[PDB]
């Protein structure tokens, strides 16, 4: 009776991730996108920074 | 961790006398070893350095040439092998290991020390005494004639406590840094050449001479000290 | 009877997250971000070189203050490195030199080593004695340990080769709690910034969204072809990246519970040994096979960049927490450290 | 005649870029192998071509000048410290092949013979130890006369620096013309010795790579011993029979030239003749 | 460089000679990844030579450190390895296919292209008597062994029976077979006919690593 144990927790799993709220992926992706973008300015390896701050010269 | 000191003792002048430092309770091979020696009724002064794996030595001008550093990583024991001994030499000799790598915390444990009879950048600490009391906020002030300040952003500022009748202790490495088991009411502040150590809510333990040291360069300076008294 | 049955109501649960994921799916990642100007060509230079390991590398970590990093090697060495001077920290013997994964703790007071050994051994770095020991060895995978992540100094979360992970409590030193549901074996994770979460990737080319304190799986993640190697999770935590044998890098939205953009190209048909981002998440960089470490746009899916800087597989690699330098360590035995200048 | 400035600038020019494509070569199959072994034999060979690659620059660039100043030696070298400089320079930039060579067929026999004992027993360091020895070596060679009060003379093509060969009397003078022959053929015979044993050892094992390394074996004993046994035998001939033998200036100018030869063909015999670095260097000619 | 950090670069030459010391000293010693099937009897060759089981047996003051893991995934690990010491039962004719299919994964594998395999046919005295029995036919489980007849170049032990004879040759046939279909000279298959009994497996690892570590320096030596 070992199958029969495991299907009921494959069946139960499935369950909760059938259940959840899901968000569009436009909505998504625009919140990716907004990020990248607020914090593109603070990102050395984007925008490399004047020989002066970097540490590794 | 123990340091315990042992060969001194009243010696005539020009003699020789040999000190040793036995180390328990730590890699002692890791560790750098300095002597610090104290005069009576007076401050900390540096005497050798001997570094992990005895590649590098260096010594005092007022002892250079007469006095030998070394160790004995197998059996933990640290030497001090002195010749032509001056009256000028008449001190408390201190143990005092050292380790070295980024984040690290030199100077942190010192010997109870070993007393012998003889029969450069300055530190400044112009307060010589400061009257405290018991839950008050102290601060002492520490000057250098060079800048501390390095070109890696280190301050190679140092804080030591020494209580009376004790050995002294770690307090502020490197400026702001706390040493490991000091409350957290000791604070260090500082920028180039002015250096503070601010005592927020003073106790009874804190009373004691405190010195600054600093280790931008050899050989290592330490401040005249300032006494607080109840 | 009664497992025919429920077997078939699990292929129409299946059918209905498809549908769902559908549902929601009504743009693509590579339309929205087609206005935006592309991040051009990144040019990184070998800022350091790290010698002294002397077999290969299999992982290395960045401490949170940007500057000391630590590498495992099957030289059975663990090596702390000074990135800025290149000074060697420390170096701690391990008992077991098939080493697969090491970890620095965020307190920086603690690092964690393991592989096919089965244990998760903790090293102190701040004692008395001056020396780096072991302070707690973690039992109870009955697989290779493949990754490790500090929640604090007192929490650890461990993948292992058995198709499970788990959260240990390093002062008692047993596992709180045990993450099961994988079919292979779990070769990486990821911590979610706030250490609520925790992705992991197998070689089911699955990957699973974990609660770290509830200890279910909340989503499963599915669309590689073959083992997954690395994952990283975005700088918002709102969504991760993954690496796979079949030569792909795909960006899983943990709120969409569905693929976004696939990073591939037909030169490339290695397979994928590490990911990570920069800070602001533009950059995907991605460890190969073949000796290279490409940076993606993650947003339109470009190839940025290329590291080609090593003689061997490109086997870890991380990028510090301001963003300053990444780090490549190889099967070379060398680890070096990259960023661009103006 | 027999002399002029294209013989040593056509030799420089070819032994310069035959050293050259060696060392870029060596550089990328170092990195390599030095993952599988620690690739004692690319270490060896990497100093030979440098070594080779510096002698024919040091070498013959001042022998170039020598020759652009009509051969006026009183004129521009009346201190007599150029001759010295240029003496120690030839002597190092042949005495170090020779010995170098001999290095790798010892090298490469105890690879062969005894492959555990020299994966496990020899390690990088050593192989370093003894590349670092063999140079200093060679420059303690080349320095010997100039701390034995001794001073490198002209030569009667007029054009290069060695030990003194007209009319020797001293017997310290004819003990350098010794050393120098005695060195260069105990290496050639140290060379062949191993060079033999390595490829008797091939052939026995293997009756896929045995035939193309006993080929590398038979061009490294012949081009070694046809192009130094000349001027080596004619040093010793020298040293012992004096100004007496019929060592005329002809005969020792074209044995030099012999030997020249020999670092020219150290980069081809040892690592650029190989059907791996052929077929790559096919592909990179196309593209 | 300022006093403490001249202090640290020391620390850190100290760090570094001490990692070549042990580096030199891990190269004196030979490693060998031993594999096989739960009836191969691999733990039984080792018992008789001496989450990772280790052994450690010396041959001609050689030092070897043999692990047995006990695979795609950590296969990777012991990819640096001076040979694979693979060990099949030639005696349990069905699940020879088993064995041919496990050998095959292990010698076309991506991580293995350069390490050479020390096959093990274990249990050959087994076969023997299988075969002297008749009860079992290896044509039942392969077909082509009814075709198959012992090469006139062999070279049997002697007082062995030609009926063995073809048996053993077409066992270690079906093992070469796979490993000359690919490789192409990076990695050579060594196998051995070896019995529960046999003392000499020590010296035969050790005689084909000799040809292992050659035909090392001879790829360097060559592909240059
Ligand atoms: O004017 C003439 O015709 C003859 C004079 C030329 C003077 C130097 C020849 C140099 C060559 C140097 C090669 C080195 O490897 C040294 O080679 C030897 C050879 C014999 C004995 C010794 Cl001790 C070392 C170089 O290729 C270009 C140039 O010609």
């Amino acid at each position: 009776t070992a199958s029969i144990a495991q299907a009921r927790k494959l069946v139960e799993q499935l369950k909760m991730e059938a259940n959840i709220d899901r968000i569009k992926v436009s909505k998504a992706a625009a919140d990716l996108m907004a990020y990248c973008e607020a914090h593109a300015k603070e990102d050395p390896l984007l925008t490399p920074v004047p020989a002066s701050e970097n540490p590794f010269r | 961790v123990q340091l315990v000191e042992s060969g001194g003792g009243l010696v005539q002048p020009g003699g020789s006398r040999k000190l040793s430092c036995s180390a328990s309770g730590f890699a002692f091979s890791s560790f750098g070893m300095h002597w610090v020696r104290q005069a009576p009724e007076k401050g900390l002064e540096w005497v050798a350095y001997i570094s992990s794996g005895s590649g590098t030595i260096y010594y005092a001008d007022t002892v250079k040439g007469r006095f030998t550093i070394s160790r004995d990583d197998p059996k933990n024991t640290l030497f001090l092998q002195m010749t032509s001994l001056r009256s000028e030499d008449t001190a408390m000799y201190y143990c005092v290991r050292s380790i070295y790598y980024y984040g690290s915390s030199p100077f942190d444990f010192w010997g109870q020390g070993t007393t012998l009879t003889v029969s450069d950048i300055v530190m400044t600490q112009a307060t010589s005494s400061v009257p405290v009391t018991p839950g008050e906020s102290v601060s002492i002030s520490c000057r250098s004639s060079k800048s501390l300040l390095h070109s890696n952003g280190n301050t190679y500022l140092y804080w030591f406590l020494q209580r009376p009748g004790q050995s002294p202790q770690l307090l502020i490495y490197r400026m702001s840094n706390l040493a490991s088991g000091v409350p957290d009411r000791f604070s260090g502040s500082g920028s180039g050449t002015a250096f503070t150590l601010t005592i927020s809510r003073l106790e009874a333990e804190d009373v004691g001479v405190y010195y600054c040291m600093q280790h931008l360069e050899y050989p290592l300076t330490f401040g005249a000290g300032t006494k607080l008294e109840l | 009877s009664e497992l025919d049955q429920l077997r078939q109501e699990a292929e129409q649960l299946k059918n209905q997250i498809r549908d769902a994921r559908k549902a929601c799916a009504d743009a693509t990642l590579s339309q929205i971000t087609n206005n935006i100007d592309p991040v051009g060509r990144i040019q990184m230079r070998t800022r350091r070189t790290l010698r002294g390991h002397l077999a290969k590398i299999y992982a290395m970590h960045w401490g949170t203050d940007s500057r000391l990093l630590v590498s495992a090697s099957q030289d059975g060495k663990l090596i702390i490195w000074d990135s800025y001077t290149t000074n060697k920290v420390h170096a701690i013997p391990l008992r077991s030199s098939w080493v697969m994964t090491c970890a620095y703790a965020p307190s920086g007071n603690y690092v964690a080593c393991g592989g096919l050994d089965n244990i998760c051994s903790i090293y102190n770095l701040k004692t008395r004695e001056g020396n780096v020991r072991v302070s707690r060895e973690l039992a109870g995978h009955t697989g290779y340990l493949s990754c490790c992540r500090f929640l604090d100094d007192n929490q650890i979360v461990t993948s292992s080769g058995d198709t499970t992970c788990a959260l240990w409590d390093i002062e008692t030193g047993q596992q709180t709690t045990t993450f099961t549901g994988h079919t292979g074996d779990v070769m990486s994770l990821s911590l979610a910034p706030d250490t609520r979460l925790f992705v992991s990737g197998a070689c089911d080319a699955s990957a699973k969204l974990w609660d770290v304190r509830e200890g279910m799986c909340r989503q499963t993640f599915t669309g590689h072809e073959s083992d997954i190697n690395a994952i990283c999770f975005f700088p918002n935590g709102n969504a991760f990246a993954t690496g796979s044998d079949d030569a792909t890098c795909r960006l899983f939205d943990l709120r969409a519970d569905q693929e976004l953009m696939t990073y591939s190209h037909d030169n490339i048909i290695c397979g994928i040994t590490s990911v990570s981002f920069s800070k602001s998440g533009r950059l995907l960089l991605a460890g190969y096979d073949d000796f290279n470490c490409n940076v993606w746009d993650a947003l339109k899916a470009d190839r940025a960049g290329v590291l080609a800087g090593h003689d061997n597989r490109v086997s870890c690699l991380g990028v510090t927490d301001d963003g300053m330098a990444v780090a490549t360590g190889s099967w070379d035995s060398f680890l070096k450290i990259w960023n661009g200048s103006s | 005649n027999r002399l002029s400035v294209f013989f040593s600038v056509i030799f420089m020019t070819v032994g310069i870029l035959s050293n050259s494509l060696a060392i870029a070569i060596l550089m990328k199959a170092y990195q390599r192998f030095r993952q599988k072994s620690k690739a004692s034999f690319l270490l060896l060979a990497s100093g030979l071509v440098i070594t080779d690659f510096f002698g024919h620059l040091i070498n013959g660039a001042i022998a170039v000048f020598v020759y652009a100043s009509d051969k006026e030696w009183i004129r521009f070298d009346q201190s007599n410290v150029l001759c010295s400089i240029f003496g120690i320079c030839m002597v190092f930039s042949g005495l170090c092949p020779l010995l170098l060579g001999s290095v790798m067929a010892i090298e490469r026999c105890i690879g062969v013979t005894k492959p555990i004992f020299h994966s496990t027993k020899i390690t990088s360091k050593h192989v370093k130890m003894m590349l670092s020895g063999v140079c200093l070596f060679a420059v303690f060679i080349a320095l010997l006369p100039i701390l034995g009060h001794r001073d490198y003379k002209i030569q009667a093509s007029r054009t290069w620096c060695f030990y003194n060969t007209e009319d020797i009397k001293d017997w310290e003078d004819r003990f350098y013309l010794l050393l120098f022959s005695f060195l260069g053929l105990l290496a050639l015979g140290v060379s062949l010795l191993c060079n033999a044993i390595t490829g008797i050892t091939l052939l026995r094992v293997k009756f896929s790579h045995h035939l193309e390394m006993v080929i590398q074996l038979l061009a490294i004993m012949c081009v070694s011993c046809i192009c130094w046994s000349p001027f080596l035998v004619t040093m010793a001939n020298i040293g012992i029979n004096g100004n007496h033998s019929l060592e005329t200036c002809e005969t020792t100018l074209f044995a030099l030239r012999m030997a020249t030869w020999n670092q020219i063909l150290d980069p081809w015999v040892y690592i650029l003749l190989r059907k791996a670095v052929l077929k790559n260097l096919y592909k990179l000619a196309s593209q | 460089v300022s006093a403490e950090d001249k202090a640290a670069a020391e620390r850190s030459k100290m760090i570094d000679k001490n990692l070549r010391e042990d580096g030199e000293k891990a190269r004196r010693t030979l490693r060998l990844l031993l594999l096989g099937a739960d009836n191969s009897g691999k733990s039984t060759i080792v018992k008789q030579m001496r989450g990772i089981f280790e052994t450690k047996f010396q041959v001609d003051k050689v030092n070897f450190h043999m692990f047995d893991v006990g695979r795609r995934k950590w296969i990777q690990c012991f990819n640096d390895v001076t040979a694979i010491i693979f060990v099949v039962d030639s005696s349990d004719y069905n699940r020879l296919q088993e064995a041919l299919n496990d050998f095959k994964s292990i010698w076309n594998n991506r991580w293995l292209r350069t390490i050479s395999v020390i096959l093990f046919l274990n249990k050959q005295d087994l076969l023997a008597e299988k075969v002297l029995a008749g009860k079992s036919k290896i044509e039942d489980y392969f077909p082509e062994f009814a075709r198959y007849t012992t090469p006139e170049d062999a070279t049997p032990e002697p007082g062995e029976d030609p009926r063995v004879t073809r048996a053993k040759y077409f066992i270690r046939k079906e093992f070469v077979d796979i490993s000359t279909a690919s490789g192409d000279g990076r990695h050579i298959c060594y196998p051995h006919f070896t019995c529960a009994v046999d003392t000499e497996n020590a010296r035969r690892i050790f005689n084909d690593c000799k040809d292992i570590i050659l035909q090392m320096n001879l790829r360097e030596y060559n592909l240059v």
